[PDB]
């Protein structure tokens, strides 16, 4: 019954991306002083099952001046790596016990930009031709802001597995000994996964130009779908790394209860940022990576090399 | 789409990344206006000045009625002048709500649009109670105001206008000491020379950059000399310090309203 | 300790208004679930409630019932069904 | 407002902004980015139908 | 032997929903105007993709900063070791060797 | 049968559960639509989210005033919309053109370009007689695609 | 007179630079700024629940048209041709005839509801106080062939209520 476990993980998470689109706007609504989806629910709660069927009735045109084998291959690789990344992730037991899987996250988070380079090219001209070339350019630069300060906690964890990442945090909630790194951990995933303040990707992006600009609601229904699957997955990855919960072997039930409550709270912030701050005007977006983000990340890197040595506090492996 | 919601087609031969050449095209809404007023009378062709802006309602028809009273040799009566100021300085809390919100929606801030229009609907109420209608009111005539305002509006402007300075105390904390919006707007579009007067500019994108002058206290309109207020100026010559006129004029328009409730003589209209 | 300090008011508000059937029957049309304070008299069975003067704009809410002059059961409400006397009242015009 | 002397007027030429405020964008825009250009236009408070001057 | 049947499920469920959403109502019986109106708001656009220098240097610069994090990658494995004065003083070298490559290029970036 | 005509109690309910309007804000009836997206008579979350892109929209809402120099740019945008498309014209200038019905530079009516479903009259209709306009559009959806393939 | 805004130099000493270098680096703005001003969600939302609740209006409101009539009926119109001479948009189209009794009346009366620009110039030009902009925005028909009004629509539309209209005009004729 291994095969019944995989389907027990793909299917209960497509609701949690469909029941996030509804909480996308109720939370964003009470900031504007207005109620949620009022009339169809009764409380809203039945909105996405009606808002899903309309997309698969509405005619999925292909553009006449488009290519063929590239345009319908990027949504295959969209949902592939958006759902494959959920595998090696402990809660409290992962589906797969990888020896080194923290690196496998970057082995999965690297290839997502190789679909945007397809879809911007595969269909058509200037509103996604050059306008998607400068969306690959922002997402490549925020790995070296990411991969360094992901390594900067592993000097304190001890190894590459994720079971040690819960063992080392039984008494600490490790956001305290590394709180400068925890800041730039947030803004990276806030800009890499193509969200609201650093937003030259989706729809705020000259407010007209996106990679969604050409997909009718047949193939478009996944792009949005798949994408919303990253944003609840960097949140499930931050809260297993910094803000780690407590594991008890005799009681694994109380792990997940105290766990899903925490990833939901960080997921609120991606909604709660969008209702405050304006955009970044593509220069100043990348003007603060090199000049401003990056030299501090090397500074704390040299700090986290020497401090396990000159404390005589080497982590065991 | 909405760079002004579907108008203004412009061509840009952009020099690599910079623009260096920009030449727009108007005429997508032309309608034949000035041809068509020749075939009407004076009173009958008045509601095509109200539709000549969008959002100024009583500020237009203030400059048509005043341009026909001159030709007639007639002044308006004294109560008809303290009505026009109570409206002509309440549309300056509508044209400045829009210029500080839809600007900051094109940039991308969501809420101060919604945070102000929820409050703005307390003020399209006030047109309906006096004229009869929602936006375009045919109210001002070339002989003063049409008809008298009902029993009320002085316990309802006063409840409103005593509580507007907190709502304008929210945008100061949204925008002014904000860093990202200051970064989006400093030293951008600095046209400040006497080519910024050779082009024949009117106010702000003048006085917000240098030259102190406006036609409200160097010429008269009305009984409008009998109020006291100051005219905000800008220091440097960019957008962030012609932004700050529009935030600061809205505080000074509350002063000209509170000075107008005390002074209205009873009489004719 | 506000979890029971103010739910005690809402316990009689939610539950004891029409029992088990009279609560969810108004819930399936909208989230308009608050029982109003006063009543109207007119006309058919549509008691246009008027609230406890604790609102403005949402203080004069009406209810529709069934089939004015050839309509469906409850799933067609267009809003133009009102008598031409409540236009003087529903719109707060006097 | 040229008036001839009877009930229907002669020419009525309107002066409004947008002729000054937008002829002076081509000077104002050169040197900056493209995403600076949408930042420029909002401060003039352009309302169309008033470019019908 | 499930790793490898841990993903071929996930891709055959992925390619399932594509052809059912796209290709199945692509055989429907509507009028389906095939006229060249399918491109939006950039009608003709009779030009080739022009070169942009400031968007090439962003590609190469990343690539040379990407290499020596893989040298920097086995630092946690370089902890449980022998002689460690060597291990510390060599680990500090590469970061400075990455840092100087900033400061030379930092005197000329351009509008990136 | 009872099997097939029951299925259009879902598809003709799914098609009226979430409309995605394009709008053409051109003239004064743009602003009196924006107050409906303002949270007093809040347009969104009574079923119908506000504006999207031309490739994704169901039901467009013409407003303002259609001159000669906007007449081809309307019809081009109407083509890209999908098959279950609907057209609502608000404003008294997309009904026969307000005034400027007699001046040279106005397309006299906006039905002469596209087929339009629900006419809403009034210089600016008060965003109150526009929710009543769209609640007439949802009542229009009582059609069925069943009993078409099942009759003929 | 004057007022100068954004005309002030920084202090530029040893103390207040740390006050500004705590801002840029550790974000004493941007959380105290807008992590608190936004939430502030705890107010009651103000949404008119539209099919049941409706919004406020005023007794001089403009809307659908009507033609009143006297106590026991006379069709208050007298075809005096003024409501058609000051429509700015030339909507009204009147064609009278001497009716057989001797008093003159209309035969055809036509108001477009599309050229109607909603002045209130018909409402106030009438001497015999007949044609009244009635207070009901109920509209939204589906055909352009329909919004053209005849005479015998307006009377039906003007006798669906007069309890509505005559409560309005009695309140408001004292000003005009
Ligand atoms: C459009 C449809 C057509 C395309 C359909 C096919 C698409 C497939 C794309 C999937 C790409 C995923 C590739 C990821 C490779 C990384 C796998 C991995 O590293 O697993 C970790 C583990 C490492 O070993 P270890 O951790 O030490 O095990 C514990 C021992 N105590 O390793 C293991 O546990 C076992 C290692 C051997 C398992 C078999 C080999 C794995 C790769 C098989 C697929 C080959 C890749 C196909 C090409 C990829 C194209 C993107
Ligand atoms: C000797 C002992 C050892 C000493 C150890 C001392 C530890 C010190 C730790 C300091 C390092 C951590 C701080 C990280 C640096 C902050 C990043 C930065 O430098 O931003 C600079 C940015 C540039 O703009 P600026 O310089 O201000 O110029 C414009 C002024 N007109 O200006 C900015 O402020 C930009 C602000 C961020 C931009 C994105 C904002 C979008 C919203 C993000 C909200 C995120 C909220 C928090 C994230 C979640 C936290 C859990
Ligand atoms: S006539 Fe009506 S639609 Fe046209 S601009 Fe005026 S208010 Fe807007
Ligand atoms: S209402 Fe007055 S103006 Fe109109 S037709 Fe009758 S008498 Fe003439
Ligand atoms: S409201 Fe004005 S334009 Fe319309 S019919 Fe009456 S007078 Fe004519």
């Amino acid at each position: 019954m291994f095969m019944i476990n995989i389907l027990m993980l793909i299917i209960p998470i497509l609701l949690a991306v469909a029941f996030l689109t509804l909480v996308e706007r109720k939370v964003l609504g009470y900031m504007q002083l207005r109620k949620g989806p009022n009339v169809v629910g009764p409380y809203g709660l039945l909105q996405p099952i009606a808002d899903a069927i309309k997309l698969f009735i509405k005619e999925p045109l292909r553009p006449a001046t488009s290519s063929a084998s590239m345009f319908i291959l990027a949504p295959i690789m969209a949902l592939g790596l958006a759902l494959t990344m959920w595998i090696p992730l402990p809660m409290p037991y992962p589906l797969i016990n990888m020896n080194l899987g923290v690196l496998f996250m970057l082995a999965m988070s690297s290839l997502a930009v190789y679909s945007i380079l397809w879809s911007g090219w595969a269909s058509n001209s200037k509103y996604a031709l050059i306008g998607a070339l400068r969306a690959v350019a922002q997402t490549i630069s925020y790995e070296v802001t990411l991969a360094i300060i992901l390594l900067s906690v592993l000097l304190m964890s001890g190894s590459f597995t994720l079971s040690t990442l819960i063992t080392t945090q039984e008494q600490m909630w490790l956001i305290l000994p590394a709180w400068p790194l925890a800041m730039m951990w947030f803004i990276s995933t806030l800009a890499e996964t193509n969200r609201a303040p650093f937003d030259l990707t989706e729809g705020e992006s000259e407010l007209v130009s996106g990679f969604n600009v050409e997909y009718a609601a047949g193939p478009f229904a996944l792009f949005f779908m798949a994408e919303y699957a990253n944003i609840i997955m960097m949140n499930i990855f931050t809260a297993i790394l910094f803000l780690g919960t407590s594991h008890n072997p005799h009681m694994p039930e109380l792990y997940t209860i105290n766990f899903t409550i925490k990833s939901l709270l960080l997921t609120m912030s991606f909604l709660w940022i969008r209702a405050s701050y304006p955009r970044f005007r593509y220069d100043q977006l990348m003007h603060l990576l090199w000049k401003n983000f990056l030299p501090l990340t090397l500074a704390l890197c040299m700090w986290h090399v020497s401090l396990p040595i000159l404390t005589s506090g080497i982590p065991p492996q | 789409h909405p760079a002004a919601h579907g108008v203004l087609r412009l061509v840009m031969e952009l020099s690599g990344e910079m623009v260096r050449k920009c030449d727009p095209h108007i005429g997508l809404l032309h309608r034949g206006t000035e041809k068509l007023i020749e075939y009407k009378t004076y009173l009958q062709a008045l509601p095509y000045f109200d539709r000549l802006d969008y959002v100024s309602m009583m500020c237009n028809e203030q400059a048509y009625s005043l341009a026909v009273e001159k030709l007639l040799n007639i002044q308006p009566p004294p109560r008809a002048q303290w009505i026009r100021v109570l409206f002509g300085e309440i549309t300056r809390l509508l044209n400045h709500i829009m210029a500080v919100t839809t600007h900051a929606l094109d940039i991308g801030a969501m809420t101060p649009f919604f945070w102000m229009f929820e409050e703005r609907e307390k003020m399209f109420e006030f047109y309906e109670r006096v004229s009869g209608a929602r936006m375009h009111a045919a109210y001002v005539r070339p002989g003063g105001v049409h008809q008298d305002l009902p029993l009320g509006l002085m316990d309802d402007i006063y409840e409103f206008s005593k509580n507007f300075s907190l709502r304008i105390d929210e945008l100061e904390e949204m925008l002014t000491n904000n860093r990202i919006w200051r970064n989006r707007t400093v030293d951008i579009g600095i046209v400040t020379a006497e080519d910024a007067l050779n082009y024949g500019f009117s106010g702000v994108m003048l006085r917000g950059s240098g030259i102190q002058w406006d036609l409200r206290k160097t010429q008269p309109y009305d009984v409008y000399d009998q109020v006291e207020f100051d005219v905000p100026i800008g220091s440097r010559g960019d957008c962030y310090d012609r932004y700050l006129c529009r935030v600061e004029e809205m505080r000074q328009s509350i002063r000209i309203i509170s000075q107008c409730l005390n002074k209205m003589p009873p009489g004719e209209i | 300790m506000e979890l029971l300090q103010v739910l005690k008011r809402g316990l009689q508000q939610v539950s004891g208004h029409g029992g088990l059937r009279g609560y969810l029957r108004v819930l399936f049309r909208a989230n308009d679930v608050r029982v109003g304070t006063l009543v109207g008299e007119d006309k058919y069975g549509n008691k246009y409630y008027e609230d406890n003067k604790q609102f403005f704009g949402r203080h004069r809410w009406v209810i529709y019932t069934t089939e004015m002059n050839g309509k469906n059961t409850f799933w067609d409400v267009d809003g133009s069904m009102v008598p031409p006397e409540w236009h003087r009242w529903l719109h707060c015009m006097t | 407002l040229v008036s001839d002397g009877s009930s229907r007027p002669y020419r009525c030429k309107i002066k409004a902004p947008g002729f000054a405020h937008l002829a002076g964008l081509d000077k104002m825009s050169k040197g900056h980015m493209l995403a600076d250009v949408v930042a420029i236009i909002g401060t003039q408070d352009i309302v169309f139908g008033e470019v019908d001057r | 032997m499930n790793l490898m049947l841990a993903l071929l499920t996930n891709f055959t469920l992925a390619t399932l929903l594509v052809i059912i959403a796209f290709w199945l109502p692509q055989l429907n019986v509507y009028s389906e105007k095939t006229s060249p109106y399918e491109c939006g708001f950039d009608p003709m656009g009779s030009a080739r993709l022009p070169f942009s220098m400031k968007f090439f240097l962003v590609a190469i610069t990343f690539l040379l900063f990407d290499l020596e994090i893989a040298l920097l990658l086995p630092l946690p494995w370089a902890s449980q070791t022998a002689n460690l004065n060597t291990m510390l003083t060599m680990a500090l070298f590469l970061i400075i060797l990455l840092a100087v490559s900033l400061a030379y290029e930092w005197t000329q970036k351009g509008l990136e | 049968e009872y099997v097939v005509a029951k299925l259009d109690d879902l598809i003709n309910w799914a098609r009226r559960s979430s409309l995605w309007p394009m709008t053409f804000g051109l003239a004064c009836c743009a602003v009196e639509m924006m107050h409906m997206a303002a949270p007093r008579y809040d347009m969104d979350r009574f079923g119908v989210v506000f504006r999207a892109s031309p490739r994704q929209s169901d039901v467009m809402i013409v407003a303002g005033t259609l001159t000669n120099k906007m007449a081809p740019a309307l019809r081009k945008v109407y083509d890209q919309m999908p098959e279950p498309r609907y057209v609502v014209s608000m404003g008294s200038c997309a009904n026969g053109g307000g005034y400027y019905h007699y001046s040279y530079s106005v397309v006299r009516g906006c039905d002469r370009i596209v087929p339009v479903d629900i006419y809403v009259p009034g210089c600016p209709p008060t965003a109150e007689a526009l929710l009543y306009g769209i609640l007439q559009l949802q009542k229009k959806i009582k059609r069925e695609k069943r009993l078409r393939i099942w009759y003929r | 007179t004057y007022k100068y805004v954004n005309l002030r130099e920084p202090s530029m000493d040893m103390k207040s630079v740390t006050d500004r270098a705590a801002q840029t680096l550790l974000w004493t703005e941007l959380i105290r700024g807008l992590g608190m001003t936004l939430s502030y969600l705890f107010r009651e939302p103000a949404t008119i629940n539209y099919p049941f609740e409706k919004g406020p209006l005023s007794p001089r409101f403009r809307g659908e048209h009507a033609l009143r009539r006297y106590p026991s009926g006379e069709e208050r119109c007298i075809a005096c041709k003024l409501c058609e001479a000051v429509c700015p948009a030339q909507a009204i189209t009147i064609e009278a005839e001497p009716r057989a009794d001797g008093s003159r009346r209309t035969t055809r009366y036509d108001i477009d509801m599309t050229k109607c620009i909603y002045c209130g110039f018909c409402q106030e030009a009438c001497p015999v106080d007949a044609i009244v902009e009635g207070p009901n925005f109920e509209f939204s028909t589906e055909t352009h062939e329909e919004l053209l009004y005849n005479k015998e629509k307006l009377l039906n539309n003007g006798d669906k209520w007069e309890a509505e209209i005559a409560a309005n005009i009695q309140a408001d004729y004292l000003y005009r």
